[PDB]
RNA sequence: AGCCUGAGAAACGGCUACUACAUCCAAGGAAGGGCAGGCGCGCAAAUUACCCAAUCCCGACACGGGGAGGUAGUGACAAUAAAUACUGAUACAGGGCUCUUUCGGGUCUUGUAAUUGGAAUGAGUACAAUUUAAAUCCCUUAACGAGGAACAAUUGGAGG
């Protein structure tokens, strides 16, 4: 259908994912979380089950940084979106912090091992950066943008 | 050749001793109520690492159990057997804890010189002489004529002579060596005969908890008089 | 900590234990979306209910 | 090249000393356990022919290297207390 | 129901076209050919195969070599020389083929040429790939990567899931005996050959021994004259005519039969000798190689 | 047919080998004989450039034809054990 | 079971041959049925080139095929051909 | 002194039709198709595309048509 | 069917006779019986791998011996992650796109087999060192390693 096609393409382009396989993966985990929130809303208020499970779920979503810290209600847990998950993806986070010029520049940086998350380098761009870990995304110490050797083509030009 | 999990859970093995576990050899103590010497060295004490290392250590005359040198690897040493190691000069004794697991204690020579063993039984041996059977499978000829069944004896361990005895008594403190309430140091307060098999004692702690253990599992340690140094 | 206890190296996980933890993750209801674990909403929630009523 | 030692034990009845060695080479490749024995011989004032080492996993991200070395009181003690494979890796 | 679907699909895989068999009860030796690029050691594999089979250390094995391998059936090995004339002849006559591959060096034009010639004339009974020179590797990662990509390319060449064995070293100048033992395990227990219409309509033979019959007076009168030839071998296809048969010696030309002398085998095959035990005897492991040593 | 999905057969006669226009359905059709029944049916080769490939008396595998001679139900999928599209694309050589 | 029926007819025919000449030695088995497959045979060929006999190497094998009456006639063969896929 | 096998046989390509590099890399295809489909979007509706430029107001740069209403008639 | 040792067996380890097989021979005689693999259509697809290195077992016995145990190899049946490129400048062309309504509407920066510039590198190649019974894998890691005619993305469908 044209609606699903153009929607998946809009998501892909504005966050330059590789394929609708990755898109459907994010949609699958979004659906599972949203279903769990739906069952917790099927339970009634002030029941200990809903109280504790919903507080746990909202705390997980806040501590990974998708749900905003202002709204902490299960209706907004229902209103959580794949656009929010893709904003939490690492590649878009490099592009938004401004280490890259474009989203595909971020993708190729993450592939060829220039950024790091905290202490170890990160080779995959579908990494789900937590809100506590967002601030420590910088160039690795072995990358020519961070230091280390001047690099390959610079070497061949210096020769 | 049982598995590590099917091995008894009170001589402890971690999640890395392999799928197997040694079986104790034949000796004084029972199979379920044993701690083998290799497991005592390399799993609890960790004075070695490997089976071959423990083989070499036990092969040179370096580990002494109950005053006698023990050669083979899996000699059973179940309960209250002193283990003198002379190169460290330490003596280890095996007690239980409140949970029911083997606990090793460090002792010097003065308290390490003697043992405390429960009397299994008493009869007349060949020649018309009374002899005395401990739970250590030790037989003492010519005993004190007052030491009945389920007594306890302080044993010299150098000449094997009967140094002292403690009597089964209501109002005495004990230690449990079996049953679902195994390893709960407390005082005997009551005895119930139930003539026809399986007499019971009622034993409370020092802190108001009553429970029923059987005389066979009961092991008298002392009225107050904790003649062995319990761990603090 | 076990590795440093008696400083013996450990064999990196074998086929049996690896297949066992694989069948456990295949049978379980957990998922690791980010750094935190998410659980299914069944007997855990029922245990919460039983403990709170008790 | 830089050396740290934790968990050092005398092992008197086996007559051997067991310590966990945290050796760190910055900016170099791995440590060459022969050279490690050569260092540990004088770093704990013994003979190179009575020290051995194994374990020796290089940590993630370079830098740290966790090895386990053993110092015996005598080369003869090493000869009759070492396993054959570690003896052959040592070269005796 | 799905069991019925599986059973029907297996039977529709089982069917074929009904071709004529024409195989006699005393079957001729099946043709094992050894084909490879120059310098890959097809002669050495022939040496080590015949040593595993008849325990004879052939110093220079040439021509066809007949070996008995069961109490019922017998094989004969022919190495192909590095000329495409012998390649096409032995390709159109072969029944099971050992295709050698030179390992680290990868595939060769000789291999692909022979494979396509074979598939065009007629796909034989069995084809096996053997892969050598695996001692000439320095990293086992590169070794197993080369093995995997060569197995895949070979599968795409002939068919999905063909047998590809690997021969590592050269120990006594012979081969690893365990390696060639499992190879012989694969090529020992055999099935009836694929009944191709050309071999089952024409009678063919491979000449085991060749002798020059000429009167030396005729030799002295004309050094370049017509000589008579004694070719002794095994009649393999259909039956020859009784007289006046035309033959075409491959690479010489057409001639006629002057004389057929039928005579019993030198590899007598214990079933044919006794004309239900498993093992073969050291009475029974023979060899017939009238051109080799 | 039968209970199976792909049936084997023998090419009996490439009927319509002498048609004029190259992609005519009568040009493409091939009369075969299903082995499992001994029956005579007719199947399509997907292109005349591959009707050149199919040879007479060859173990030909055929399957359903799902979509000029409306009613021919079968189409040729394999010839002599090799995928026919690969034959036409000149990937593999036909084993005869 | 049309396949097995056709193969059983082929086997009946392959039994009828050798059952119809398992009857006489000289007349049938030597003169009628020729010289059967598998048996060892010495072939005497007359008129083979001496250049062949001088340049005979043992490596290059000798293959002998049967030329039939159709295989002995000359004429215009009309063929369906195609170049090989990998030929330049 | 050996016959190397050439690249065609090393990977049997055959007679597959020709494609593009945009088709060979599946990310770039969904970059080029998206930018093209973003371009079509500006041709039907309008995008905000920044407010007035820093230079100031330089007139409605592309025409003003009088007889055209574009409101959604409720 | 019977017997034998031994703490522990009616051991199947042996013997004894009968029966049913099979082998060698100088035709007088002699010894012997299991499991694993391949085919099982004429057409098919996971090793005939390494060591007792650790846990454990048996012995005159620290040293000898272990068919449990671990190590290795294959796999698109699935499942998991993601390469095949990133970013500038210049010159030139004026059209590119769309629709309900179509010889009719709408919207405005779009391209180029154009010309040059940047950087980044991982597949691979690989000195070593480490790992380990010995090796591999993993972690370290010097040196190489991108311009399309290549370090060579496919499968289907529609249409000129
Ligand atoms: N190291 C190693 N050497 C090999 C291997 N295979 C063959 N060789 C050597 O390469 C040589 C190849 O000789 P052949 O196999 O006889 O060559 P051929 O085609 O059989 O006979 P020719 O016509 O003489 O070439 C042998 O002599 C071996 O010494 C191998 O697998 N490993
Ligand atoms: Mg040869």
């Amino acid at each position: 259908e044209a609606a699903r096609l153009d929607s998946e393409l809009k998501l892909v382009g504005e966050y330059g994912l590789r394929n609708k396989r990755e898109v459907w993966r994010v949609l699958l985990t979004l659906s599972k979380i949203r279903r769990a929130a739906r069952i917790l809303l099927t339970l009634d208020e002030k029941d200990p089950k809903r109280l504790f499970e919903g507080n746990a779920l909202i705390r997980r979503l806040v501590r990974i940084g998708v749900l905003d810290e202002s709204r902490m209600k299960l209706d907004y847990v229902l209103a959580l979106k794949a656009e929010d998950f893709l904003e939490r993806r690492l590649q878009t986070l490099v592009y938004k912090l401004g280490l890259a010029k474009s989203i595909h520049h971020a993708r190729v940086l993450i592939r060829q091992r220039h950024i790091r998350v905290g202490k170890q380098i990160v080779n995959v761009p579908s990494f789900m950066v937590r809100l506590d870990s967002q601030k420590h995304i910088d160039f690795a110490l072995t990358s020519p943008f961070g230091g280390g050797r001047p690099g390959r083509v610079r070497r061949k030009k210096a020769k | 050749h049982q598995k590590r999990l099917s091995a008894p859970s009170h001589w402890l093995l971690d999640k890395l001793s392999g799928a197997y576990a040694p079986r104790p050899s034949t000796g004084p103590h029972k199979l379920r109520d044993c701690m083998p010497l290799i497991v005592f060295v390399r799993n609890r004490l960790k004075y070695a690492l490997n089976y071959r290392e423990t083989k070499a250590i036990m092969m040179q005359r370096l580990v002494k159990v109950d005053g006698k040198v023990r050669t083979d690897i899996t000699y059973p040493a179940g309960f209250m057997d002193v283990i003198t190691i002379e190169k460290t000069g330490e003596n280890f004794r095996l007690i239980y804890d409140t949970k029911g697991r083997f606990t090793v204690h460090r002792i010097t020579d003065e308290e390490a010189k003697y043992k405390l063993g429960k009397v299994k039984r008493v009869q007349l041996g060949r020649g018309g002489v009374p002899f005395l059977v401990t739970h250590d499978a030790r037989t003492i000829r010519y005993p004190d004529p007052l030491i009945k069944v389920n007594d306890t004896v302080k044993i010299d361990l150098e000449t094997g002579k009967i140094t002292d005895f403690i009597k089964f008594d209501t109002g005495a403190l004990a230690m449990i060596t079996g049953g679902r309430n195994m390893g709960r140091v407390g005082v005997i307060t009551h005895r119930e005969r139930h003539d026809g098999g399986f007499g019971i004692v009622h034993l409370k702690d020092a802190l108001d908890n009553t429970f029923a253990t059987r005389e066979s599992n009961v092991f008298v340690i002392g009225s107050e008089k904790p003649w062995i140094s319990l761990p603090k | 900590e076990y590795e440093e206890t008696n400083f013996v190296r450990l064999p990196k996980e074998s086929k049996k234990e690896r297949a066992k933890r694989a069948r456990m993750e295949g049978r379980s209801g957990r998922m690791n979306f980010g750094g935190e674990e998410f659980r299914e909403l069944g007997e855990g929630a029922e245990r919460i209910s039983r403990l709170t009523k008790a | 090249v830089t050396l740290r030692t934790r968990k050092f034990i005398r092992n008197p009845l086996l007559s051997r000393k067991q310590m966990v060695v945290d050796i760190l080479h910055p900016g170099r490749p791995n440590i060459s356990k022969d050279e490690l024995r050569e260092k540990l011989a004088t770093m704990y004032k013994a003979q190179k022919d009575q020290v051995s080492v194994f374990g020796l996993r290089t940590q993630y991200g370079g830098g740290k290297t966790t090895g386990f070395a053993l110092i015996y009181d005598s080369p003869e003690a090493l000869k009759k207390f070492e396993p054959r494979y570690r003896l052959v890796r040592a070269g005796l | 129901a799905r069991q019925a679907a599986r059973s029907h699909d297996i039977k529709e895989k089982r069917l074929h076209v009904p071709l004529v068999d024409r195989l006699p009860d005393e079957p001729p030796p099946r043709l094992v050919v050894i084909v490879g690029p120059p310098g890959v050691g097809k002669t050495t594999l022939l040496k080590s195969l015949v040593r595993r089979y008849t325990k004879e250390t052939m110093s220079d094995p040439v021509g066809p070599i007949t070996v008995v391998t069961s109490k019922k059936q017998r094989l004969t090995f022919i190495e192909c020389p590095n000329e495409l004339e012998a390649m096409i002849d032995m390709a159109k006559v072969a029944d099971i083929v050992l295709l050698m591959i030179d390992g680290n060096y990868g595939f060769e034009m000789e291999t692909m040429e022979f494979l396509n010639i074979l598939a065009n004339t007629g796909m034989p009974g069995n084809v096996f790939g053997i892969l050598t020179h695996l001692d000439l590797f320095k990293k086992p990662s590169a070794l197993k990567d080369a093995k995997k990509r060569l197995k895949h390319r070979l599968w795409t060449e002939l068919y999905q899931g063909a047998h590809l064995f690997y021969l590592s070293g050269v120990l006594n100048g012979r081969y690893p005996d365990r390696e060639i033992h499992n190879l012989s395990r694969f090529l020992s227990v055999m099935k009836n050959p694929r009944p191709l219409v050309w071999r089952n309509t024409h009678p063919y033979t491979i000449i085991d021994n060749y002798r020059d019959i000429t009167h030396p007076t005729k030799i002295e009168e004309d050094p370049l004259c017509d000589r008579t030839i004694e070719l002794s071998g095994y009649l393999r296809g259909t039956n020859f005519a009784a007289q006046g048969q035309r033959v075409h010696i491959a690479g010489v030309g057409d001639f006629t039969i002057s004389k057929i002398e039928e005579l019993p085998d030198p590899c007598p095959t214990p079933a044919m000798e006794k004309a239900p035990r498993r093992r073969l005897d050291e009475k029974d492991k023979k060899l017939w190689a009238p051109m080799a040593d | 047919f039968g209970g199976s999905s792909h049936a084997k057969g023998i090419v009996l006669e490439k009927v319509g080998v002498e048609a004029k226009q190259p992609n005519s359905a009568i040009r493409k059709c091939v009369r075969v004989q299903l082995i499992k029944n001994g029956k005579k049916v007719t199947a399509f080769v997907p292109n005349d450039g591959c009707l050149n490939f199919v040879d007479e008396n060859d173990e030909v595998l055929l399957a359903g034809f799902g979509r000029d001679i409306p009613g021919v139900r079968f189409k040729v999928v394999k010839v002599s054990g090799v995928g026919l599209l690969a034959l036409w694309k000149e990937k593999k050589e036909k084993p005869r | 079971q049309w396949y097995e029926m056709q193969k059983a007819m082929l086997q009946k025919q392959l039994d009828i041959n050798k059952a119809e000449y398992a009857e006489l030695d000289e007349h049938q088995r030597r003169q009628v049925e020729g010289y059967r497959a598998g048996k060892y045979a010495r072939l005497v060929i007359e008129g083979v080139p001496a250049e062949f006999c001088k340049n005979f190497q043992p490596r290059m094998p000798i293959l002998v095929g049967g030329l039939s009456a159709t295989e002995d006639r000359f004429g215009f063969v009309q063929v369906r051909i195609k170049r090989h896929r990998w030929h330049k | 002194g050996k016959r190397q096998i050439t690249w065609q046989i090393q990977k049997n390509k055959g007679l597959t039709p020709n494609r593009k590099k945009e088709q060979r890399n599946p990310r770039v295809k969904k970059r080029k198709k998206y930018e093209e489909k973003q371009k079509k979007l500006r041709s039907v509706k309008a995008v905000y595309k920044g407010g007035e430029g820093p230079g100031g107001y330089q007139g409605e740069l592309s025409g003003i048509k009088t007889n055209l209403v574009k409101s959604v008639k409720l």
